[PDB]
């Protein structure tokens, strides 16, 4: 079973988004009034699940071919790609990394999205994958277009691949969205602007990498991850 | 100061969380394996009970689209990580709130006690983490059990909330459904008997 | 009949791009190595068709209809939308625009064209319109994805829709591509790079322009044209 | 000095051209509507002829995806800018060449003689703008017909070509086909034989 | 006979202030604290009243005469002029243009003013006007006051003239002040600073206009007035 | 991307508002012609009502210096826009609280049924701007009638209003006054039983 | 976008290249072992052959400082990198032209068939890389064979080139010499005939 023999830096909760951010209009119900209780670090939060023995399908990171109807979905095929990492630099391996997007036009697979732009017969927008023994993740997909969305009375989310990482504790669980290099609707997001540094923001965007494309085939985009820093204890209880 | 490489930031879940992380929940096709509410196999060791409770925002009404993960020790007091369909026991689990069932449910056991770092036992609990539309960073709470009073009493982690009338909102209430024995939590993100959410 | 009574500016055949642009291979066998014969104006070339009584489908302008077989077509749904004036700021109206593009995935619905992102059996790609009074024109489309081309090993088109504006005269007529702002593909293609000045690359950049989106329904992006500035006569022949 | 605003600059038209401006030679569906290569109705006045042509590369090879339009007079002199389906007689069209087709044809009447801005003849010509892969801005030149001989000896725009040997790659050449009157214009857009290519 | 022809550009609610803005005091208990619902245009909000023929006094647009009493008010003489427009740079004709001021003492015609500085008996401090065809206005008047209140313990407005201007639809109303450029009040005012941007507030500054004055009589400022850019509908169903 | 002129921002209309919008209201002389709170002269088509009501703030306090400007149809859906006190109809109005008369009230007809832009009917609406010191930017409302139940259910406004509470708020509540058909309509700026605000 | 660390960027390998890279043609002393033009020993398996050929520059006039590197299967299909002078077969090997002896030549077998990575096969090909004076980054071409015109008909990598006359530059042509199986492969570096050069 699990021990705890780490722990890990704490979060710098003005790099983060703050809970309530105004212009996100769900967020005003949806914030803590009340201040959150900081707790010392023990086994219940500085140990989590590890994933090396779930069971994953074929085609459980490859979007192209997990939603097969008959044919290829449409859109601009893409790898995303990347390393996790945590503050120190240190790879995170074999890792939970899960993904979820709509298609080609902003629609997603779901009862509750009633968007005009069709559903692609051929996507369904989901995936998952393990990081290799060094840190690296990879994705193939399409690249999902930018939707409508009732906050203000124009509003449109920017192209985003939505991503939940868990890493070694559920100190380091993280979900947040990946963006893509110069899409001109991010600074205008009321959710991207809910984290208030630019400096983090741009730590939200997937660069093109054309390192990483299948000539004649797909393009690819590079978006790293970085988890809380673990380090060992020392000198507690002493 | 050291400055070290900044965490990734935060983002809420979004409307659409169910598609990627509860495809039952969703109403759309599952994988082979999924990571769902069934952390315990029926010959587990340990007293079995269904958790479940519904998630309320700043104006009393329901969130009908949340998204939970809970991390709880075995009735042994032993953090179970390797997940695995296959095992008797998982400490990790997930359940949501959707439009067709507006209160999650987990079948799990009774956690035993766990020390904290000091070698302090805490009393026995559940870690949950709150995501969802209008969250734009994950909530962290502790489900603990109202037939658990003494325990409770002498939690370092809930002698930790100033109020005792704060505290009172980490404790669940036993109940029965279905003729089984069962906890309810209900979280309030805001407002009147606002759940205590911690940070560490 | 047509009259012989304007006068068009001259090309800056340095701001166009030049004919000989090696790195977009194809120009390397298709580009005149003797000097272009400068001619004057006469009424050959300062006259040219108008198209003002051409009949246009009810849907020609709209891509998203047009090749209608079921459903609407998978993609980001845009409005592109401009106006037409000449190099002294007049109006150009009701001057012919066709347009013609990819799908979402970067598939031309073109023989020649095989690559394996699918077509999509909603979409044609092939738009035309006359400016308004004001010289204003507007299309509905989906917008198009990159695409891999024989060119490098590694090449890639920025998404783009080509154009093809009449103006007032065959010396005005012009044809172009229109690419989209912030697209990370633009700095590197070397058919935009044909182009020497990258102020005259900017000239081709669409922005993203929200004022003229239907919320909840589509974005839109504008793009400007300028033709060749037109002038009366004087003191010719004298 | 005075710069007004710049001009949109040109781009290659591309190897699809067709499906946007040659939707027949493309292979697909056409509108009801199309500006293709039938300027004269056949009971427009004049003489009836049939140009066609192939393009060629700076190698000797076909070029095999070409987009042309052309522009010239009625058989009167006169520029009929009205363009209409329904005209016995257009000034303007288009045509192609193509995989299966690598030699352009346009069915039309021989222009007549229109005069420069100086009031001086020019000789019957056809005004051709070709478009192309490869092409980042399109190519003008003019099609004259040789058996035009006096006409295209005193015309002020074929004598600004400095060298005799340049001019005479303007000149169509008399033929027959299928019977029928008809003029061949073949362009080299590169080395020998290199067609004189225009700017105004 | 009203119809919904028009789309108008929706508003930046960070470029107007914000409901909160606490240090201007009543705007705490008068702000909503839920989201505005957003709505999708109709010809509810997409018409609105022309007042074209509205019946308008002589002087109703002249404060100089329009409160007469014997004598001229006492205070500096200004023309008050602009243009309104929309966001695309379109003239909006015939558009009824409201104001009200206070006096050059900075004390206003309303019996809950009770400031020390006394009413003048030739002022009352109300205009109004249509712009003409090519969209302008103007006013004549004093320049107004400033004056002290109830917010801090010594906050004062700047020198203002309150302003109402109702556009082609009930989605380009807008009230608004006008204050004057380089009266060293602007910057410390907490209802100027209920606007966030320091360029938006800068839109609100009329410029001397020397150019419009009459000479040995009054003075001029100029105040342009921009509105929710209009456009046609397209590709809607 | 594309940006255009900044509107001109909004002020608050401040504590003064009516002696340039509601001179009767005021206190003051008034012209030969206002804007003012009766939209139908008896005459007018459709059914004459009475509407009325108070503005409370976020602690529950009147605001008693409110200046409120009204738009709807008229009975037969709709909208007159030609602004005209011959008119026996005008679908404009003004209106106030004040600190002698803290209720305002409107002399009006049921306004008809009118479409939105897709074509659905929306349930009998008035248009509703509010103004006031401590408004920075005015509340826009629409008041509906607690006598069109069916007609409000199916409303596509009022089913944008996510919680069914919350549409509660806009329902105006049929009386009578001095015998004649009247509706209260209370506007709560801020709290408990807060009004629904729109954006467009 | 994503930028890796540049490649060192090439230079020509200049006039005096074989000092380094091909030291018995360049009239000095050799080392014990040296990588030459012999691929294989007279017992390795398949058909032995000698290749020869000339360099032509861009005036048709013989390049006589050329540098040539080898690469391909042996008679099975198979790559072999691993480099011994003991192996009866290496894949690799060196060549060059030189003031003495302008054509270079090569002692090897006839390569087997290997597959694309789309599991396509390829006909049978050398891969060269020509270095030299004048030739600021190495050129690449492939050598096939004139009697295999059934695969080299068929051959993915021959049928990425768009002109058949092209593909024809590519084909080396079968004679004796001295008995023995041989095959000419020409190189023209540019103008008429050019060489086809690849990049990959
Ligand atoms: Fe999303
Ligand atoms: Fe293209
Ligand atoms: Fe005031």
């Amino acid at each position: 079973p699990a021990q705890d023999n780490s722990r890990f830096v704490i979060r710098d909760r003005n790099w983060h988004p703050k809970a309530l951010t105004p212009d996100y209009k769900t967020s005003i119900a949806r914030s803590p009034r009340q201040a959150l209780v900081s707790i010392p670090q023990s086994i219940s939060e500085t140990t989590g699940p590890n994933f090396s023995h779930l069971g994953f399908g074929a085609h459980d990171h490859d979007l192209l071919l997990n939603f097969n109807n008959g044919g290829l979905p449409i859109g601009e095929r893409i790898i995303v790609a990347g390393r996790v990492v945590d503050q120190y630099g240190k790879p995170v391996p074999n890792t939970l990394v899960e993904m979820w997007q709509a298609n080609a036009g902003g629609r997603y697979r779901h009862k509750n999205d009633r968007y005009l732009a069709p559903l692609d017969p051929n996507f369904g927008g989901v995936g998952r994958c393990l990081t290799d023994s060094d840190g690296y993740y990879s994705f193939r997909t399409i690249k999902p277009g930018p939707y409508p969305w009732r906050n203000g009375p124009n509003d449109w989310r920017p192209a985003h691949i939505h991503f939940g990482i868990s890493g070694p504790s559920i100190a380091t669980k993280l979900i947040t969205q990946l963006y893509f290099e110069g899409d001109p609707l991010i600074p205008m997001c009321p959710i991207v602007k809910s984290i208030a540094n630019p400096e983090a923001v741009q730590q939200l965007i997937a660069k093109l990498d054309m390192n990483n494309a299948n000539p004649m085939d797909c393009l690819a985009y590079r978006f790293d991850i970085v988890l809380r820093g673990q380090r060992k204890t020392h000198f507690e209880n002493c | 100061p050291i400055e070290l490489l900044p965490e990734t930031p935060s983002q809420t879940a979004g409307p659409y969380v169910h598609i990627g992380l509860a495809l039952e929940a969703a109403g759309n096709p599952t994988r082979d394996q999924e990571i769902w509410n069934r952390l315990a196999k029926p010959d587990a060791p340990g007293e079995h009970i269904l958790l479940l409770g519904q998630v309320y925002d700043g104006n009393g009404h329901l969130v009908r689209d949340s998204f939970l993960e809970v991390w709880q020790a075995d009735a042994n007091g032993e953090y179970q990580d390797a997940y695995n369909l296959e095992n008797a026991f998982n400490s990790f689990g997930r359940t949501a709130t959707t439009f067709d069932a507006g209160e999650w449910t987990l079948h799990t056991v009774k956690p035993g006690v766990v020390n904290n770092a000091a070698g302090v036992p805490m009393a026995p609990h559940i870690n949950i983490s709150l995501f969802a539309r209008g969250i734009n960073i994950h909530l962290h709470t502790r489900l603990y059990f109202d037939d658990e009073a003494q325990a409770n009493a002498k939690c370092p982690v809930l002698n930790l909330i100033e109020q005792p009338q704060r505290r009172e909102t980490l404790i669940a209430k036993r109940c029965e459904v279905d003729g089984k024995t069962a906890y309810r939590f209900d979280i309030r993100i805001q407002g009147e008997g606002e759940t205590v959410f911690f940070d560490f």
